[PDB]
RNA sequence: AGGGCUACACACGUGCUACAAUGGCGCAUACAAAGAGAAGCGACCUCGCGAGAGCAAGCGGACCUCAUAAAGUGCGUCGUAGUCCGGAUUGGAGUCUGCAACUCGACUCCAUGAAGUCGGAAUCGCUAGUAAUCGUGGAUCAGAAUGCCACGGUGAAUACGU
């Protein structure tokens, strides 16, 4: 490849909220902590057979009085 | 590498058993992934092209080919030789790395994601998706983006027809709504 | 906003409609007039059409719009420009 | 004098300097200096590097410039993708919480056009 | 006051003071932390909301008892500003006089 | 039943808040008057940074509550800066009224910290407890005032003359 013209392309760890951690040689600059992924997405594995950790729970499920 | 190994073993085996081929090379390979940004507002702010170039550089660790106006088009007010775009071609290990990054990070982060369009082949098995928000890519910081532009992406496959291309991509677990 | 000691709000007629819709509803949108009902996670996947005053604008419920009510998505004052 | 990524000024009292952090006003600054045990009548000049470092990690216990920008901008973008009332006001550039627009909407509309 | 509005206020007073002692206990059930939020409070909300809207005391406009005028009402005299001035100046309201201090 | 009177390229009237040091901010401590209360005022104590919540006495009221007045005075800090002035916008989290606070209530907590550097032609009020300013109560009121109607605290300058 060429030299002194491309950005930094180190090896980075990416950890999602469901516990799926992926080793990927990427160009970001620092560690990553994402939320969704292939394993924790509704459409990919069961639309009503997935759980989330966001707007459906944190803001709402703590406060419901049903 | 990892997705390439997954290809070499599982996708080659399942394609072998499904298609009943006489040669291992008769399964679709992948030529490249071309990330394109047809800026088109460069005529007003020339700097907006350098930001798109920096954005492609961010997404994929390659300096972008500043693509040139193919011919003069008076309707869009472009001459011959004015830089109205930027692209990058990723093939090899870099193709696989970015490809994993996309399929495992960006395809779930799509806004109101209801699967991927199942009709985006030319007619011989070359896939072509357009994303409407760049933000799905993990590389983006969002703290230095003047405009939330979008981009398209072409997965160039060595497939013979649309069925074989779809088979190859579906083996990689694409949503295919 | 509504206090936590009283919980959320939803009209009873709309509530009954929402369980009937999420158990055997696949036919037509739900034409309601209760702009004051907070969206629940049960109604996820419905295309309820809330009354904006003269018609009912359909709104497909998305899982990222939680603490908002049906009147945030119906426009009440049309204004093209001056 | 290099907390959170800015160049927080000296010669100013304890609280008055940490206000410059996008995310630390008067109260959160008093809370930081309380957890750090430093009196509020002293400057940011004669504080040693280690004290500055514990101030740094207490600021890091709170949200900071880049992170705050990120959540508030994603809140605004969530408003505009909902296509809700607040989304229309943020898009159109009008008051969001319900103020009057017939008059006295200048701070959200800009100065008078014609 | 169009006579209709008077009749409306009559039916509102009737439904309020008849459905009373029911709306109030539901409000008490909602307000107390000690009662379980889980089911009793939610069902109390539902029962409260299905009660006819007219039965609330927050729909009392307190019109004038004679001329039904919604605005200018005074709770003390129970009359609009006009009827207060006329009846008070003629002399049918006890102890009232043009003040000057 | 919902919406609108709250709509917004604009222009005008009447107010509030500032542009700052005679001030802002923290702490300590004074001095009122006039009102309102029972489908109401609501001690105390406890919980919560706070709005406020539970418990709950007293009071149809020169008795109880709203209710701690503030400016002031002392102590420090800021040092003439678009700033420790300003709090307009905007995000997040709430409290209270009410069936229900999204269009469309008020406050509270955190963060965001704009215009604004005393204002052109012109134009308004005031001859004394007045103007200028500081605070409190009422009516309306389920909740919702910077408006209106009241009450007190400091407290001027000038009037040659027509
Ligand atoms: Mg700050
Ligand atoms: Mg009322
Ligand atoms: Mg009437
Ligand atoms: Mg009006
Ligand atoms: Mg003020
Ligand atoms: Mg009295
Ligand atoms: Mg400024
Ligand atoms: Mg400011
Ligand atoms: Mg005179
Ligand atoms: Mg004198
Ligand atoms: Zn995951």
């Amino acid at each position: 490849m060429k030299k002194d013209i491309h950005p930094k392309y180190e090896e980075i760890t990416a950890s999602c909220s469901c516990g799926n951690v992926m080793k990927i040689r990427s160009t970001v600059g620092h560690d990553l902590n994402l939320d969704v992924c292939s394993k924790c997405h509704p459409f990919f594995t069961g639309k009503q057979r997935d759980v989330a950790t966001g707007g459906r729970v944190d803001r709402f499920n703590k406060r419901f009085n049903i | 590498a990892k997705l390439h190994d997954y290809y070499k073993d599982e996708v080659v085996k399942k394609l072998m058993t499904e298609f009943n081929y006489n040669s291992v090379m008769q399964v679709p390979r992948v030529e490249k992934i071309t990330l394109n940004m047809g800026v088109g507002e460069a005529i007003a702010d020339k700097k907006l092209l350098d930001n798109a170039a920096a954005d492609l550089a961010a997404i994929s660790g390659q300096k972008p080919l500043i693509t040139k106006a193919r011919k003069s088009v008076a309707g869009f007010k472009i001459r011959q030789g004015y830089p109205i775009g930027c692209k990058v071609t990723l093939r090899g290990e870099r193709m696989w790395e970015f490809f994993e990054r996309l399929i495992t990070i960006a395809v779930p982060r799509i806004r109101d994601f209801r699967g991927l369009s199942a009709k985006s082949f030319d007619g011989r098995g070359n896939y072509s998706m357009g994303v409407r928000e760049q933000i799905i890519f993990p590389e983006i910081d969002y703290d230095k983006v003047d405009r939330v532009r979008g981009l398209d992406i072409t997965i160039t496959t060595t497939a013979k027809s649309d069925e074989e291309g779809r088979a190859l991509l579906a083996a990689f677990d694409f949503p295919f709504r | 906003p509504r206090s936590l000691k009283k919980g959320p709000f939803i009209d009873l007629h709309l509530l009954k409609k929402v369980e009937k819709a999420v158990e055997s509803g696949d036919k037509k949108p739900l034409r309601t007039w209760s702009r004051r009902s907070t969206i629940f996670p049960n109604m996820i996947g419905l295309t309820i059409a809330v009354h904006n005053g003269r018609q009912h604008v359909p709104v497909f419920v998305t899982d990222e719009m939680v603490g908002h009510k049906l009147g945030e998505f119906a426009p009440t004052r049309t204004y093209r420009g001056h | 004098a290099r907390i959170a990524g800015i160049n927080i000024p000296d010669h100013k009292h304890a609280v008055i300097a940490l206000t410059s952090i996008y995310g630390v006003g008067k109260t959160r600054s008093k809370a930081i200096l309380a957890a750090a045990g430093i009196a509020e009548d002293v400057k940011i000049s004669e504080l040693s590097e280690g004290q500055i470092d514990t101030l740094r990690d207490e600021v890091a216990k709170f949200v900071v410039e880049g992170d705050l920008r990120r959540e508030i901008s994603m809140s605004i973008k969530r408003l505009m993708d909902l296509g809700c009332y607040r989304g229309l006001r943020h898009r159109r550039g009008l008051p969001v919480r319900g103020q009057r627009t017939k008059t006295n909407a200048r701070t959200r509309k800009g100065p008078r056009k014609p | 006051a169009k006579q209709s509005m008077k009749a409306r206020e009559v039916k509102r007073v009737a439904l309020a003071d008849k459905y009373f002692a029911k709306r109030a206990e539901l409000k008490a059930i909602i307000s107390d932390v000690n009662a379980a939020s889980d089911e009793d409070r939610w069902n109390a909300v539902l029962k409260l909301q299905t009660l006819p809207r007219d039965s609330s005391p927050s729909r009392q406009r307190n019109r004038c008892r004679q001329t039904g005028r919604p605005h200018g009402f005074l709770r003390k005299f129970g009359l609009s500003r006009i009827k207060v001035r006329e009846a008070a100046m003629r002399g049918e309201i006890p102890g009232l006089k043009k003040a000057s201090w």
